[PDB]
């Protein structure tokens, strides 16, 4: 029931700064270390630094001491990662992780990890998505199985989340990695395979959430006879 | 700084088979005082944060199944999975916590090997809503195939298209071990309305010959 809850996705402009937060619960915040780790797309983990929330004292990797500053607020059980003077190399996911403080030592593995915070560094503005239905062609329903979906188009930055029928429909769902279009905006599809006989009868709604733009959209997908 | 090195960078193994993967450090992680190796392994599944798997080189974390075993000492360590299951696909990375700055290996990507599965192909004409906005996106879905390598080509009135499509592929499914793929053809409304036949042609190991899924605009 130990958990570290991280702040949401950040879009920040080159040269400016960002603060990532890590709120601990289910344990005594001041009795374990908080570690911070960087992960760039599909690449290895890099250790940034560590803070003792009881004393407030941080220790940095020499690779990050100018880029990163660690603080902790005891009253709110929250640790913070401040990143400064940002560049495109700072676009990454930042994890906080807990590490034991047993036997008076900081030399420990990392036993509980937050979900990560995505930071995108860019001069482009936030933009919410348009959501379009993906209705199968007739022959894309042959043989008793069909597919349908939603196209989540022209948004910035990543990520979006997509569910179906408010989470009741999970079987056969595929939500694809977004691609960056030549406009500099992302486009993503989510699809689900369903019995072809159900296209007339069951309601299918994709639930789209783009938290950077505070955009929430539910789109009902219907078949098109054409 | 200590350098952590992992091999192989990736491997594929069938369900039920044994896998071993290697982690080395540029200097010894064995502390003479307490005879412990300051070495951990993490598992990172797609869409997820790293999860602690092994520490002190050979201690399983609470709740980790016993088919995961860590071994080794000093500078040479191994992670063994005795009988791989379909849900074990992940990147496995090691970490030394012996010396600041703490450092991680680059990870071993474990992929699941299964029998060949041809894709099921579906195609979606653009919606009337989108067409009102001046653009037409045509989407082709390749569902539940294996192996990952697949080729998609778009044809508009049998003219091969270049430069106007993008695609992306899911991570491997943790249950049936397949992949899926989505490709989007983007045209202006004006161009969409000037042509009749929209086709995605799919090449894959499980298909004896390429498969074309197509529709005619306005018959669809
Ligand atoms: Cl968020
Ligand atoms: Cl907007
Ligand atoms: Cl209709
Ligand atoms: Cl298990």
């Amino acid at each position: 029931q130990v958990q570290l809850q991280q702040s949401g996705t950040d879009l920040v402009r080159p040269g400016t700064s960002v603060k990532v937060s890590c709120k601990a619960s289910g344990y005594a915040f001041t009795t374990y270390f908080i570690e911070w780790v960087k992960q760039r797309p599909g690449q290895g983990l890099e250790w940034i630094g560590v803070i003792n929330p009881g004393s407030g004292i941080p220790n940095y990797n020499e690779m990050f001491k100018g880029k990163a500053t660690l603080t902790a607020d005891k009253s709110s059980s929250t640790a913070y990662l401040h990143l400064s003077s940002l560049t495109s190399d700072d676009s990454a996911v930042y994890f906080c992780a807990r590490a034991p403080y047993y036997y008076g030592s900081s030399y420990y593995y990392f036993d509980v990890w937050g979900a990560g915070t995505t930071v995108t560094v860019s001069s482009a503005s936030t933009k919410g998505p348009s959501v379009f239905p993906l209705a199968p062609s007739s022959k894309s329903t042959s043989g008793g199985t069909a597919a349908l979906g939603c196209l989540v188009k022209d948004y910035f930055p990543e990520p979006v989340t997509v569910s179906w029928n408010s989470g009741a429909l999970t079987s056969g769902v595929h939500t694809f990695p977004a691609v960056l279009q030549s406009s500099g905006l992302y486009s993503l599809s989510s699809v689900v395979t369903v019995p072809s006989s159900s296209l007339g009868t069951q309601t299918y709604i994709c639930n789209v959430n783009h938290k950077p733009s505070n955009t929430k959209v539910d789109k009902k997908v219907e078949p098109k006879s054409c | 700084d200590i350098v952590m090195s992992q091999s192989p960078s990736s491997l594929a193994v069938s369900v039920g088979e044994k896998v071993t993967m290697s982690c080395k450090s540029s200097q010894s992680l064995l502390y003479s005082s307490n005879q412990k190796n300051y070495l951990a392994w993490y598992q990172q599944k797609p869409g997820q944060s790293p999860k602690l798997l092994i520490y002190w080189a050979s201690t399983r974390d609470s709740g980790v199944p016993d088919r995961f075993t860590g071994s080794g000492s000093g500078t040479d360590f191994t992670l063994t999975i005795s009988s791989v299951k379909a849900e074990d696909l992940a990147v496995y990375c090691c970490q030394q916590y012996y010396n600041y700055p703490f450092t991680f290996g680059a990870g071993t990507k474990l992929e699941i090997k299964r029998t060949v599965a041809a894709p099921s192909v579906f195609i979606f004409p653009p919606s009337d809503e989108q067409l009102k906005s001046g653009t037409a996106s045509v989407v082709c879905l390749l569902n539940n195939f294996y192996p990952r390598e697949a080729k998609v080509q778009w044809k508009v009135d049998n003219a091969l298209q270049s430069g106007n499509s993008q695609e992306s592929v899911t991570e491997q499914d943790s249950k049936d071990s397949t992949y899926s793929l989505s490709s989007t053809l983007t045209l202006s409304k004006a161009d969409y309305e000037k042509h009749k036949v929209y086709a995605c042609e799919v090449t894959h190991q499980g298909l004896s010959s390429p498969v074309t899924k197509s529709f005619n605009r306005g018959e669809c």
